RNA sequence: AGGGGAUCGAAGAUGAUCAGAUACCGUCGUAGUCUUAACCAUAAACUAUGCCGACUAGGGAUCGGGUGGUGUUUUUUUAAUGACCCACUCGGCACCUUACGAGAAAUCAAAGUCUUUGGGUUCUGGGGGGAGUAUGGUCGCAAGGCUGAAACUUAAAGGAAUUG
RNA sequence: GCGGUAAUUCCAGCUCCAAUAGCGUAUAUUAAAGUUGUUGCAGUUAAAAAGCUCGUAGUUGAACUUUGGGCCCGGUUGGCCGGUCGGAUUUCCAACGGGGCCUUUCCUUCUGGCUAACCUUGAGUCCUUGUGGCUCUUGGCGAACCAGGACUUUUACUUUGAAAAAAUUAGAGUGUUCAAAGCAGGCGUAUUGCUCGAAUAUAUUAGCAUGGAAUAAUAGAAUAGGACG
RNA sequence: GGAUAGUGGCCUACCAUGGUUUCAACGGGUAACGGGGAAUAAGGGUUCGAUUCCGGAGAGGGAGCCUGAGAAACGGCUACCA
């Protein structure tokens, strides 16, 4: 999320150990740092362009993505800098030789590099424990808006 | 119904209703077999020479015994225009 | 198809219906309600040892006409009182109220046996010496 | 029955069936060119109008709707094409 | 069939096998497209236009002479109504039924048929809402429907 | 509403032979029906069929002889792992020698014995004998 | 809760019958029956038979719509009409005969196209009593509705048909 | 169901049956049970279709979008032959599979590394009247995957494979005297060792890896805010 | 930020209002340690596994802690309850 005035906390936000010497008159005004997550996941330009300060970002922060990579559809965007996705799957009962619809919701951190809204399929990647429940991080958006621009007024 | 070294086993290859090509079993005492004579030059039905058709009991019960014969005897020769392939 | 959803993703509906309809199964019902533990003088066990209160002349049901010799027993582990049969002509001379008999099921899954009304148990031992043995001559009943 | 041609049905027993039960379904209505000699020009009318068709120039009449085929009005010619 | 009754009538158009011309039919796609927009300008429903062109004209069906459906012709030519006409006539009837019911609270039968009409209304709307032709919040409201049609 | 277009095709054919007929009109002629009809005539349980072309889903006319006992469809197109095809043929085929269960694999719609040759599997469609 | 209260009439009172006769039959007649405003939500609410779709068999009636006519009748001057007749075709309520088929049978064009067992889907039942009882929940002004056990008991209960 | 005075059921004698170092009983559970029915039940009247209709969740859901034809490579059974001192491969033949092509035909995609295969051919030719045959460099095949950049509609199913404890199970070898077992053992110069073993299979949901592209979903270009350069 | 060997509402402060659910959350029951496995032999299943191996938990019931690489140890200590 984080929207407008990154310096909005009691503690000054900053990237760790990314020093900017004031004696040397610079034009970028803040030496910024970013990494490439890996597995061919494009580190989106908004992470390099933007000036957010999220330390749980997989592109600008101090987490790493390793292990399971999962996808799922977004079902709530009501938490700040974190969402919840619904991953669906059919589960097999042998005795009847048929299936049943099951599902699990996965809480997943989302860097302000991405702008998400409910309905979007998203690719997440497992990282270290981020919070009490978050064990995945949003890493690539597969939808755009779920045909939102094609829902305008009369012709 | 052969066996390992070709020898014909399992007696009694049954008949077959020429209208349905289904089997005419033993106890099918409702079936039939119709012998048609072989007429020659100027009358003279040849005795002992037949054009035989066999019909199941199921066909004759359903009434199709008549209509099915017209079709079977016509294209086998002994009918001039009576039967119709269209309706 | 008459009822049962034949769909390939209808397993939940098919499981739950089974679950539900098992309850009409008399045995499945008892097994999950733990009836043997709740009801059923025996705690769910094969036998149960108890103590003789009084010797009863239970009169057989129709069309039979007899006096079936039985004993009212107060089970040790339970205190539950139970009237139980003493089979084998004689054998009511062996019991002698206040004694310690070993009851057993009658072999009808509850369900009192025969012309004997409301007797779901039979005696197998008294004073720890095997009713059968006393009947023949093999053992003798202990001191007191 | 029990053996017949379902591919080449006779033109009569076919013609008598319902418009949907023919071998390949098709309409049984038609169009027609109607004209009263008061005018020079013709007007193509549908056989089951539902709309009382009026002609080109004058506020005249041509036909009234019914349950089915339109009742063509007073003396007028027609042809099925 | 008959989603809201028990009748089983089979009664449809037998569309001709000939997908191209009548071939005794004259004037061009220009001729009838112009003729469609003409009636659409009067305000006729795409159905009325199709019937008025079937009888008084030689337009057996407008999809043949012109490669476009009548509703799509009005759309392109900026005559597309706010809501589809079936959902219009459903809402239209629902209002009329309701206007009758508010005047006769003793008419159990009309209260019934209202439910049947409205249930089709809500189901149709859900379809149109799924295919983006209605904003993804559109809802039929009794207190606002009579404003929507008349 | 019509659910398995294949089911209707096969039941019409079974009700045909049972009634002693030699032909049937079937509706409405999906691809899989043809691909099913074609497997039957490969092993001679029907003669030739003709696709008649309305400008709709289509119609078919099948000419059947007398060899067909019962051609059936399996309502849920169950999955069959290659170690279960024998379990299917065993349940619903009159013997080991003859009869075919026809299933649907990635390598095409094909009777079980062919599907054993190419060594591929998938969902089960129906059976012919 | 108003109004209405002719009629018939739970209740009650009677006359008779009966060993008795709180009944059947007769008399009187309260509530009710009718209506408005609100409740109640049950009937052998029945076809004791779910819905959507496919296929499978002959027959003549009738209902509604439609198509066909050098058909009949209404005459005016020939029509137009209207009613009627004949053939067809959809969709009705049914009936008749068959049974390939099904069923334990009675019977059933579905209750058929099932051990050659799979079109989609909903609901209920699992020996008889106990018992639609106890308990809790919930709805109702009430009466009661819906949801709804167990212990114990029991070898039968039951269905259709056959002979008596 | 027997027993109320000739008891084929009780109490015994006699004789007889069944299983037998074992046999009965009680309780539980499994089979019989298609009386829990996915396979596979029943519901007119035997137990069972809600009084009726709407209807959300659930389950389900019409048809149609590269088919058809042509060429090539090399596999595994089976035949008619056996060349050879039980088994062998060529040529002749079918039969059933796999790979790759050209038919308007993404194979994600460019930038080199590499080339295995020929439109190649540079000479001819072991040799059956020669396209039977391969060693063989100087113009001319991409995909066979490396690695670096740039991107990718989603799934279900099925194939194969990796990853995988032992005991248990199924199962091989082996004469614990047999067998349940065990994992031994078997050969000699049995006076200074020889030597076979201690297999194989199942390991099913999920996850990983790979081939397939039927069946069944999903997404796309309609106020063009489209597609390539 | 503190605390931990370290991640983490693990704890604190500040701020926000979120998190789960008929695809059954939450609650109740279990005469419930989980698994390799066991019994029953057409198949599909049904029932069982305290118990020879693996994993977990405990040491009368709770809590606390010393030593130490490793214990919240009990044939270690301290306290309360029995
Ligand atoms: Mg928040
Ligand atoms: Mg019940
Ligand atoms: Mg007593
Ligand atoms: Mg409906
Ligand atoms: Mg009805
Ligand atoms: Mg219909
Ligand atoms: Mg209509
Ligand atoms: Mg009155
Ligand atoms: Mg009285
Ligand atoms: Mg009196
Ligand atoms: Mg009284
Ligand atoms: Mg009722
Ligand atoms: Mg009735
Ligand atoms: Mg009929
Ligand atoms: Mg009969
Ligand atoms: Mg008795
Ligand atoms: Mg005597
Ligand atoms: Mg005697
Ligand atoms: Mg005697
Ligand atoms: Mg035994
Ligand atoms: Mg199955
Ligand atoms: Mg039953
Ligand atoms: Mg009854
Ligand atoms: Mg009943
Ligand atoms: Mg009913
Ligand atoms: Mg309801
Ligand atoms: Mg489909
Ligand atoms: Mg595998
Ligand atoms: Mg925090
Ligand atoms: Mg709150
Ligand atoms: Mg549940
Ligand atoms: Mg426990
Ligand atoms: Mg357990
Ligand atoms: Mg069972
Ligand atoms: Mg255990
Ligand atoms: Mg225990
Ligand atoms: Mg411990
Ligand atoms: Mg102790
Ligand atoms: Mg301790
Ligand atoms: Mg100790
Ligand atoms: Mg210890
Ligand atoms: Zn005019």
């Amino acid at each position: 999320s984080t929207e407008l005035t990154v310096q909005s906390e009691r503690a000054f936000q900053k990237q760790p150990h990314i020093f900017n010497n004031p004696k040397v008159k610079t034009s970028k005004r803040t030496k910024r740092w970013y990494k490439n997550a890996g597995l061919g996941f494009k580190t989106p330009k908004t992470a390099i362009e933007g000036s957010y300060i999220d330390k749980k970002c997989p592109f600008t922060g101090l987490v790493s993505i390793r292990g399971k990579i999962l996808t799922g559809t977004v079902v709530s965007t009501k938490m700040h800098r974190t969402i919840v996705i619904r991953r669906a799957y059919l589960h097999y009962i042998p005795k009847y030789n048929r299936y049943e619809k099951r599902h699990k919701n996965v809480p997943v951190h989302v860097s302000p590099a991405f702008r998400v809204q409910v309905g979007d399929i998203v690719t997440v990647g497992q990282c270290r424990p981020i919070s009490k429940t978050v064990r995945f991080n949003v890493v690539k958006v597969s939808a755009a808006a779920g045909k939102a621009n094609k829902q305008f007024a009369k012709f | 119904m052969e066996n390992d070294k070709g020898q014909l086993v399992e007696l009694y290859v049954p008949r077959k209703c020429s209208a349905t090509n289904r089997i005419i079993k033993a106890d099918d005492h409702a079936s039939v077999q119709i012998n048609v004579a072989k007429v020659d030059e100027e009358g003279r039905a040849i005795p002992g020479e037949y054009v035989t058709y066999a019909l199941s009991g199921y066909v004759r019960s359903r009434g199709e015994s008549d209509d099915s014969l017209n079709r079977l005897a016509q294209n086998d020769g002994l009918l001039k225009n009576v039967w119709s392939y269209s309706r | 198809g008459k009822g049962k959803p034949r769909g390939l993703n209808s397993a939940r509906k098919l499981r739950v219906h089974r679950r539900n309809n098992r309850w009409a199964e008399n045995n499945y019902k008892k097994r999950l309600l733990g009836t043997a533990f709740k009801s059923s003088p025996f705690g769910g066990s094969s036998h149960a040892k108890g103590i003789v209160l009084e010797k009863l002349g239970i009169e057989s049901k129709q069309p039979n006409s007899a006096i079936r010799k039985c004993v009212r027993v107060q089970l040790i582990k339970n205190g539950k009182k139970v009237t139980a049969f003493v089979p084998n002509d004689g054998c009511l001379n062996f019991v002698d109220e206040n004694d310690e008999v070993l009851l057993a099921g009658f072999g009808r899954k509850g369900k009192a046996k025969g012309d004997i009304p409301g007797v779901r148990f039979k005696v197998v031992k008294v004073s720890g010496v095997s009713l059968l043995a006393l009947w023949k001559e093999k053992k003798e009943k202990p001191r007191s | 029955v029990l053996v017949q041609d379902l591919l080449h049905p006779t033109a009569a027993s076919e013609a008598r069936k319902h418009k949907l039960k023919t071998l390949v379904q098709g309409p049984r209505s038609y169009f027609l060119d109607v004209k009263c000699p008061g005018c020079l020009n013709i007007t193509t009318v549908f056989s089951h109008a539902q709309t009382a068709v009026t002609c080109e120039s004058c506020s005249t009449i041509l036909c009234t709707p019914t349950g089915g085929k339109a009742k063509l009005s007073e003396g007028t010619s027609f042809r099925r094409k | 069939g008959r989603m809201h009754s028990a009748g089983k009538g089979i009664s449809s158009s037998a569309i001709p096998y000939s997908r191209n011309a009548p071939a005794w039919f004259k004037l061009s796609s220009e001729s009838v497209i112009e003729q469609i927009v003409k009636y659409a300008r009067k305000g006729l429903t795409p159905s009325q236009i199709g019937v008025l062109l079937r009888d008084a004209h030689g337009v057996t069906q407008a999809r043949v002479i012109t490669g476009n459906k009548i509703m799509r012709i009005l759309k392109s030519n900026g005559l597309a109504p706010e809501i589809p006409e079936d959902l219009y006539y459903l809402i239209k009837k629902a209002v009329s039924v309701r206007k009758h019911l508010e005047r006769n609270r003793k008419d159990k039968d009309a209260k019934f048929r209202l439910i049947l009409i409205e249930s089709r209304i809500h189901r149709l709307a859900r379809y149109y809402r799924t295919v983006a032709v209605l904003p993804p919040n559109w809802k039929y409201e009794s207190a606002t429907a009579s404003a929507l049609v008349n | 509403t019509r659910s398995s277009v294949l089911a209707d095709a096969l039941n019409a054919i079974n009700n045909a032979e049972k009634t002693g007929k030699r032909q049937v009109l079937i509706r409405p002629s999906s691809k899989v029906i043809i691909k099913f009809l074609q497997v039957m005539q490969k092993h001679g349980y029907i003669g030739e069929f003709e696709y008649i072309d309305d400008h709709r889903s289509g119609k078919i006319v099948v000419q059947l002889n007398g060899r067909l006992n019962k051609c059936g469809v399996i309502s849920p197109r169950f999955n069959v792992k290659i170690g279960d095809i024998e379990k299917w043929t065993a349940n619903l085929l009159p013997a080991r020698q003859f009869g075919y269960v026809i299933l649907t694999t990635s390598a095409g719609i094909m009777d079980h014995e062919e599907a054993r040759r190419k060594h591929v599997s998938g969902k089960i469609l129906g059976f012919v004998y």
